[PDB]
């Protein structure tokens, strides 16, 4: 059979898929995520946090 | 009890713009997929967009591509519309329809719940 | 994408009679196609989807079957509230109905 | 040592509303998901709904879908479903359970500890 | 979604004999299946969940199997304590169960 | 009757300083934030600066940066907006602005009421 | 940060007709963007907040809508005083302002 | 109205690299695939290559294997395609095609919609 | 890949005339096969696809037919317009274009 | 300089509580999380549990759910482990054990710097 | 350019493990299936293995069948051998192969590009 | 969650020889796997980290891959202090070890 | 006029202790989060240690964790780096490095605004 | 983390004619990555960050594009003045930093 990839698939997105939210999903806390802190996360001063009272 | 009340109908000229509106009570809003659907008198029912669950993605039909603008904002129940050039075409009566009776994997894409309808008349 | 064709168009019967409908597809569908009921001045209603699975609160009265670019909706015993136009749509590949096919009195 | 224990059972009359309360002990309670399980006699063991471990998703059966609400607070260890619009066929067994023995991220939507159950009757 | 059933309603084995229970799914279910022992006045048990892995605390006695379709669960030597209605679940697509099947003394 | 009165406008030379004040009436002063708005003809309106309620943060747009000072006294109902280093991009109406109708979490940075202002114009 | 573009620039209305303003954003905004009017000598006034939220005071012509990138101001029958410049601004990341649509006379 | 029009054409030197652009306007971008086609007096049409609506799968022709690179921002509504180590073989006309009118699952591969097309000339 | 040929070279039909397009590939495309009409400095433009659906806005004037290796197209009375370099594309194995045929005043 | 050093080990009766504690130095200690390992003789290395950079999530083993609490001192550059209802197959040697050599966010739950063990044995 | 470069050869022990290892450029490499082709003087050239594009389907030789193992990493451009219970008939060159010089669904299978091949030794 | 298993149990290398020690999943762990090496009296230490990267002052000799369900950790020239128990690890899904397979002399 | 000018330079001896200082004016200092950057050459530029616009976040590379402490005043907006247990890999241009020209939220730790730098080299 | 490397090492080119820089990451990086630009004797400057956005006041001349592992730097005319090292940084995923290359008269 041949082992290639088939460019000739459909290369346009699929409405027919389900769009609907899945319950299946794994509701459980995912231990696996990362522990470590993000040192990507922004260090400037947000001028969007709210200025009153 | 899924009632859907859809409203923003009216109307317009051609080449202007108009917003429909389509409110969704009695479930879970943000778990399913709303469509629009379109019947003209001589044609038969025709579809028009569908939306995820959350947004992400959004289809439309042929004839509305790139014209007709569906989104949704699950904060309010609601489920809207953007209608822009429009064309003496697309006069209809517009159903807000829920996708699916009940969530099956393999099984998704038929309306269940159909919304009351508005009418959208473009003229002159 | 698929193209949706009803026939008869209307079909004469009274009530007690046995009303069938069909449904015909341009190319494969498979078992994916759902029957919608709209009365006058009405929204559609849900009656079969897939190819013979029963919406709730659908008396068994309807009768769905068929596959592929066959499909068929059977009323055993059609009753007065029975008359309206029904429509054939396929969620295969793409979101098209039919013509739509009108039941009346005889 | 997980141990559930379910409460707010009783009586009611069809229509009126009802909450069901659930305390869990014995494991960590936000990293889990919870779920309802319905006992009617002559039709068997039925699902109601399930809650993320955050609470961020909520999925429900179809025949309680928009009358059932779930909830919970993870920091009383607490499990609730608000039920509303009660009606006859709602008469059952609740059992209060918990997704999985371990967090497996490719098996998941058993139930691997049950609560004792409470009873909950809709009639005249 | 997919309709569970389980065949015979009820099996009648004498303690030290081999009880066999079946559980048939309408569609593919795969490897996501549960079993679950309820005794009377109590609240189900967890058995077997996957399609074969056993859950803690169970005794190796206990031994399902099967995939797809077609699941078997397979009592080796069933002892007095496990005379009761046996539960099954599948979680591939939504949660549903099946109607139980009873073990009653010979 | 929130009422924002602008001065300091005048016609300072580039490389200047200019000072200008904000008096307000009708609202509690020291519970909101205040704002300056830069109205460009041929450009539009801009953002400049915004101050917190008590004056612990100060922030400043990317063209102003470094140059503009913004001060606020709750004892006399004023805020100032020190301006060094003007440069002939910077003639323009400035405009005094109050953030927020009122007290919103997830809603602030609106400028719901605004002053006439005044004309800074730098040129030789 | 984010770029503001609104278009038409100028749209021409006779009175007692509708008029739709659109405001669109580089990048999503979520539900945090404001319409202001000014008129010629006047200080800008806030009309709608945060998506469609309306300022006191201002009556139920002016409608506001729009989530993400795609923002809409819709007036139901404009009379003399609603011809004037409006501007779109979002608070979310930052604080821009559109370059302001003009409604003139037909 | 899709309009598609590309930029980044000119003359380069054999064995330099070359970049074309392409904007998509009038359909929603990232639910289609789009093609490179390359046009040569003498030869006739050619394909380049594809990308899919996400961007997941490229496949490019045997003659541009491993030189060309094609890629798409679903968030700028814009199709790239990167030309190293051009040949003299090279010179032609490329133009931005969107695969297929609308979605057919079993119907996709066929350009329904051109743009105008750049020309790249490679000489000394 | 798939070598696609098309005869004759070039036509010579006066307008209000039926002209015939041919179309042949090396080996069996099935019914993947589409017509593009060029203009002289102009884009290619889809008449017809798969191996007769016409594209939105195509006249019926234009008539695409065949199927396996023989294809053609054929134009019932061509106008001054349809005066063009005409592409024949193959999309079952691989993306080939076919060297193209011009239709020419007579 | 990595230096983890576990303490709080010794001899107690099934049933009852003992408490580990494990210093870390030569790191900053708030950027990370750290985890704990159980090395069983005739068994080998297992898992128990982990705790983010700031305390905000706890796993922990199925084996020891419910009964091991982790909790982290970033003040004091400690990590603690809780054992309450000690039992006689918990004996084993406890490594404090810091997830990651850096900060990679596709790459995180490997132990790159380990403590040197202390021993804990639950007998009558 | 497609270049196609071995590693990992050597001499090793009967009844040992060793793996090679392919290196590919010039391609897009997770489109295509790679071959293994052994060369023994005296007996010709022969096949060894086979790997679908994303790894889903693997056939090897009888000869080979179950001591070698195919593998690849799309996103190393990489291709794996791994020659376990390695016996004295193993003695070869090995070549690393791609399948095909285009995509042909109806022609598959012929080494199009080979790299130049390693040594393996098996002996004492 | 996932079993690990390393073959053989027991490796018999002579100073100077390639050694090669093998850990197989029941499950697809990608590329996340890591080696540790324990020398009796001492905390385990870490090789290698992902599927082949090597930890900072581990010497070139150590070199593993593998990916999937099938890993291998492959020392080039085994030295004296080689000579120790490797433990392999998959952080995937969840934190299991393997046995460990020791290395001794020959 | 944002200059950033550092100091603190010279040569010191494997492991004793060296503090580097950099000072900041032309813009708001406790708005932003400032870095540090090694340039080797050979090796080019490389990353040491950033802290959040307050203080409150401090992150180092792993070449440096454990030795280098960066800490800020924004009362004399000024920026340290306490070097201790220098070594001889640690011979390099320090450069004071601003993080961002302006405030975006999705787009931050691009280095904006760069200092001459200060040459930190060591030996016997 | 993720590996930067940039090629050719060194070009050779005379002003006035277009020059390509390319930046390649081992692992994806969306569109977080800034070129710096330091000539001989003070410190690099900040020409694009983002994918392709321009720093204020640096000219239209350079202009950087790609997104994901593959980056690229062109300056239309290349001129005198702007002759230096040019570096590719990531920060999508820690902080790391191309080896760096150079542009020279030809």
């Amino acid at each position: 059979a041949n082992p290639n990839a088939n460019p000739n698939a459909n290369p346009n997105a699929n409405p027919n898929a389900n769009p609907n939210a899945n319950p299946n999903a794994n509701p459980n806390a995912n231990p696996n995520a990362n522990p470590n802190a993000n040192p990507n996360a922004n260090p400037n001063a947000n001028p969007n946090a709210n200025p009153n009272a | 009890q899924v009632q859907l009340v859809e409203s923003g109908g009216g109307v317009v000229q051609p080449g202007r713009s108009l917003r429909l509106s389509c409110a969704a009570s009695g479930f879970t809003f943000r778990n399913f997929g709303m469509h629009w659907v379109r019947q003209t008198p001589g044609k038969g029912l025709e579809w028009v967009a569908v939306i995820w669950h959350d947004g992400s993605n959004k289809f439309y039909a042929d004839s509305v591509e790139g014209r007709f603008t569906i989104s949704r904002d699950n904060s309010k129940n609601m489920i809207y519309l953007q209608m822009n050039s429009l064309r003496v075409e697309d006069t209809a009566i517009y159903y807000c329809a829920r996708d699916s009776l009940f969530y099956d994997h393999d099984n998704s894409g038929y309306y269940g719940y159909w919304g009351q309808g508005t009418l959208v008349t473009v003229s002159s | 994408q698929i193209v949706m064709t009803q026939s008869p168009a209307t079909v004469s019967v009274s009530p007690g009679e046995r009303a069938t409908l069909s449904c015909r597809a341009s190319r494969s569908v498979t078992s994916k196609l759902a029957w919608y009921q709209q009365k006058p001045g009405q929204a559609p209603r849900l009656l079969i989807y897939g190819a013979s699975t029963r919406a709730t609160g659908i008396p068994a009265r309807f009768s769905g079957s068929g596959s592929g670019t066959e499909f068929t909706l059977t009323i055993s015993s059609l009753q007065s509230e029975d008359f309206a136009v029904y429509f054939c749509q396929q969620y295969n590949n793409g979101f098209t109905f039919g013509p739509g096919t009108k039941v009346d009195f005889k």
